[PDB]
RNA sequence: CAGGCCUUGACAUGCUAGGGAACCCGGGUGAAAGCCUGGGGUGCCCCGCGAGGGGAGCCCUAGCACAGGUGCUGCAUGGCCGUCGUCAGCUCGUGCCGUGAGGUGUUGGGUUAAGUCCCGCAACGAGCGCAACCCCCGCCGUUAGUUGCCAGCGGUUCGGCCGGGCACUCUAACGGGACUGCCCGCGAAAGCGGGAGGAAGGAGGGGACGACGUCUGGUCAGCAUGGCCCUUACGGCCUGGGCGACACACGUGCUACAAUGCCCACUACAAAGCGAUGCCACCCGGCAACGGGGAGCUAAUCGCAAAAAGGUGGGCCCAGUUCGGAUUGGGGUCUGCAACCCGACCCCAUGAAGCCGGAAUCGCUAGUAAUCGCGGAUCAGCCAUGCCGCGGUGAAUACG
């Protein structure tokens, strides 16, 4: 029950309350960050390859 | 005519200016002694002072922006130090031997994950 | 203390603002 | 350039490597044969050598068998004495089959 | 298992961004769903030609595309008809105006990505893996590399016990940051289940 | 009189082209106020290493964002041929105003 | 989970067929979903005065191949993480001893945070680790100045506000620095102890980096994927319920049981981030939540903003209390179609247990522990006391 729903989140011809967000790459709806439009692992997983511009390993 | 020290400590920073003349000493538009007031820790700050017995030659004007009530008060005694070691090199026995300068490196570390605090794990079921 | 909602610290750790804790 | 460390390293890196090939070097090639003072105590030696057909010439004494020798000098090994005696000779037996007939080598200096 | 990715532990030094722009942060999810989306068909429909890199810079509606191959003569097509598809394929969707420039490869068997996917291959073909590893790995060193390293995950020749095949050979200082180590994964998908190939090779120490 | 901003992201790219539009400028008519460094703009954000259940040892990267200001004091028609042309970021972003 | 519906299916692509085809606005019934039903009429490719007719996209109906599955197996797998463990370790090449498993190196002496290094030695090299290269604070400098300053003469409506200025401060880019190179003491060396100089010595203090491997560890529920299993349903829509149920028990945490204190008025000092139907200055309405207007910001230039502890003097006087805020009644406000389940904030009144905690047990060696406040992410709002960051005050002790 996860295609349907990935669908169905795009879809906002429903009330704005019901309009969450969804990684963009995988289906996760959870740690979705609302700027690069991915959830945690995928935003670890590009940002190790460098298709993240001007995202670093941080080291402070 | 003035004389400057670079005080600066653990996020604070003061600006210490000396004019010869009476004893008073400002910081930040107000008076030494009435904005350090209820701390019995200020009057310490102007310890390598009465280890240079110029005190009431100098009227200290300072102007310290950051930190702490306190920190500013650790920066403050490096610019009371090092403004008066400037203008004198014979000054020099009191900013080495009494040991008057250095920044103090003691500054807080960064908070490590899963370390509450930096330092202090969480706590330990084990059951 | 800083539980009890009606003080000038109950309600600055609970992050707002009451009768006991106004806008200045 | 190379920071204070690695010249600190590589000198001593040359320095051992010296210590120790001063005389290893000479000859890229094995040895026709070798000549070795007490061979009991360089026998680990004599069994490379031994183990690869290179014939053996060598100094030994009582301490030594015989046996395992293909050439043997049968004579001290310890006082400096016989031991210049029959090195010179040979490194002397060694030239006079290529010319250059010398008087003998640097070996007083504080012998004895 | 552990060991950072030895592509973003490096970025800071060595590897420059495999896409180098920038974006404020109202737009920069849109560039990014649109950098990837692109790499998304450029990786399909070009994998013949083997692409080991596909970098994309940016400043106001146009698009670098750049795409790095070992055999651009499947790029370029048969004299300037294929390209002419893939600039159309791109603006097909994006609606800038998408150039794509091209470099070859000064030895695939010195790109990590590419020998990585010239294992993955191999493997979906039933090559003796032990084999088909220590090859790739004396193929990258008899072709001018310091190091080489050949990492296969589970299931070498279907078998229901998963194993790890390990080959390596010079040196491959994964804890330096001189390393300009070259790395890249490719998979395999045989009827026996999914497999996995890591390619280290490193290059120039400084 | 004319205010350029500087935004991106790397600071070698955005440095050398921020270098670039002060020796041009200057050979272009009026003075121009130096390459000035404000504040970078840091977004830190922290991600659990496990795709599953981890909660401890994560992995969290930053972004750093580099200002960079340069004004030049008058406006000249020259400038104005030199810049409005010259326009080379690779992956740099650049403000004016007045 | 119960209920009410839909099957070329919510999403892909390919093929066949008269009709209509791009699209917009409705209506009836219903909890919604769904089912049924009433209305304008189309730039296209073109024989054509025109009617009209072929027809490519898309769309609608039928049918077909198939979609879909958070259904099972993480002992069938990928990827990725936890872990012993920042542990000093783990191996290969050739030679050498051994019938062989396998030794040797990597043992031995000394040294170090360490297979760190030196000296030894049938071994001599080398790889993966260690260290080093990378980032932060450090001490200082060059370049650059709209943050900054009677720092200097200056005018100043008396606020860096105006002129005016890069010295400060800072901001941020690049360099210098520290290396057992100087003196003493031990030794063959590696090296240690002691001292001067220095902002800083013997890796300077924190990060990023975690070896062959081990736990048939964890994850098919992020995803990927082998096989299995399902298909008018194990798929799919939606209305409501549920994950918040509660006689109990564990874990992690918050606030405390008080005078080194709680409460009120008034007065000071941080750092890091963050903001367009977003952070809200200043006003007025309200005890208040918040609400009517409304300046400013593309944001070192305005806003969140108040930092709190602390400083000043004032009331409680040891009291289940002005300690402690659960519980419950009544009245409200904001986001949202919707606060009954089950939201947070606000006001009045309820003012429960607890007067320091059995046995057991957890954390930390210095800006650390404790203690106080702030941001961020997620997010309409939020049950955040959580988590990741930041700083103010600042210890105790280390015989062994
Ligand atoms: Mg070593
Ligand atoms: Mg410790
Ligand atoms: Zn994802």
């Amino acid at each position: 029950a996860r295609k349907a729903l990935i669908e169905k989140a795009k879809r906002t011809p429903k009330f704005k309350v019901r309009a969450y967000t969804r990684c963009v790459r995988c289906g996760r709806a959870r740690s979705v960050y609302r700027f690069f439009g991915l959830c945690r692992i995928c935003l670890r997983e590009l940002a190790h390859k460098g298709q993240l511009p001007g995202v670093r390993k941080a080291s402070w | 005519e003035q004389y400057y020290g670079t005080g600066r400590r653990k996020e604070a920073v003061a600006r210490v200016f000396l004019r010869p003349g009476n004893g008073k000493v400002t910081v930040n538009g107000q008076d030494f002694n009435e904005y350090f007031q209820g701390l019995v820790r200020a009057v310490a700050a102007l310890e390598p002072l009465r280890a240079v017995d110029a005190l009431g030659r100098f009227d200290a004007y300072i102007t310290v922006r950051g930190g702490g009530k306190s920190g500013q008060i650790d920066a403050i005694k490096l610019g009371i130090a090092r403004a008066l070691v400037q203008y004198n090199p014979d000054y020099r026995a009191k900013l080495k031997p009494l040991g008057f300068l250095t920044r103090d490196a003691r500054v807080v570390e960064r908070k490590k994950y899963g370390k509450h605090k930096a330092r202090r794990a969480p706590q330990y079921s084990k059951r | 203390g800083k539980g009890d909602r009606r003080t000038r610290r109950g309600k600055i750790w609970r992050g707002t603002y009451g009768k006991y804790r106004p806008r200045k | 350039e190379r920071p204070k460390k690695e010249q600190v390293r590589l000198k001593h890196e040359l320095e051992r490597l010296q210590k120790y090939l001063s005389g290893f070097r000479l000859l890229k090639r094995l040895p026709d044969a070798i000549f070795v003072v007490d061979p009991t105590k360089e026998a680990i030696a004599v069994r490379e050598a031994r183990k690869l057909f290179i014939p053996v010439i060598a100094l030994a004494d009582t301490d030594s068998d015989p046996d395992l020798v293909d050439y043997i000098i049968p004579g001290n090994d310890d006082a400096i004495r016989s031991i210049q005696l029959i090195l010179s000779r040979a490194v002397d037996l060694i030239i006079q089959a290529r010319g250059g007939v010398v008087e003998p080598s640097p070996s007083y200096a504080l012998v004895q | 298992g552990n060991k950072i990715h030895p592509i973003g532990f490096r970025l800071g030094i060595t590897r420059d961004w495999e896409s180098r722009w920038y974006a404020g942060k109202k737009q920069y999810r849109h560039l990014l769903l649109e950098d990837q989306r692109i790499r998304g068909l450029l990786e399909k429909e070009l994998y013949s030609a083997g692409l080991a890199r596909v970098d994309i810079e940016r400043a106001a509606d146009n698009v670098a595309v750049t795409v790095h191959v070992a055999k651009p003569g499947v790029v370029i097509g048969r004299g300037g008809e294929r390209i002419r598809v893939l600039r159309e394929e791109l603006a097909k969707l994006t609606g800038k105006n998408v150039a794509l420039n091209v470099q070859e490869v000064q030895n695939p068997n010195l790109s990590a990505p590419l020998v990585a996917q010239r294992v993955a291959e191999q493997i979906e073909r039933r090559f003796a893996v032990r084999r088909a590893i220590k090859q790739a790995v004396q193929r990258v060193m008899e072709s001018g590399a310091k190091g080489a390293k050949v990492i296969v995950s589970g299931r070498i020749g279907g078998a229901e016990q998963a194993r790890t095949e390990w080959a390596a050979q010079g040196r491959v200082p994964l804890h330096t940051l001189r390393a300009n180590i070259d790395y890249g994964f490719a998979l395999a998908r045989t009827t026996y289940g999914v497999l996995g190939v890591k390619a280290y090779i490193f290059l120039g120490e400084v | 009189k004319i205010r350029i901003k500087l935004r991106g992201f790397d600071h070698k790219t955005l440095d050398a082209s921020a270098q670039k539009i002060v020796e041009a400028a200057r050979r272009s008519g009026a003075q121009v106020s130096g390459p000035i460094p404000l504040p970078t703009r840091v977004r830190r954000f922290t991600v659990i290493r496990g795709p599953f259940k981890h909660k401890d040892s994560r992995e969290h990267f930053e972004l750093r964002t580099h200002n960079r200001l340069v004004d030049i004091i008058n406006p000249n028609r020259k400038t104005i041929e030199q810049l409005m042309t010259l326009d080379l970021p690779t992956g740099v972003e650049i403000e004016i105003k007045t």
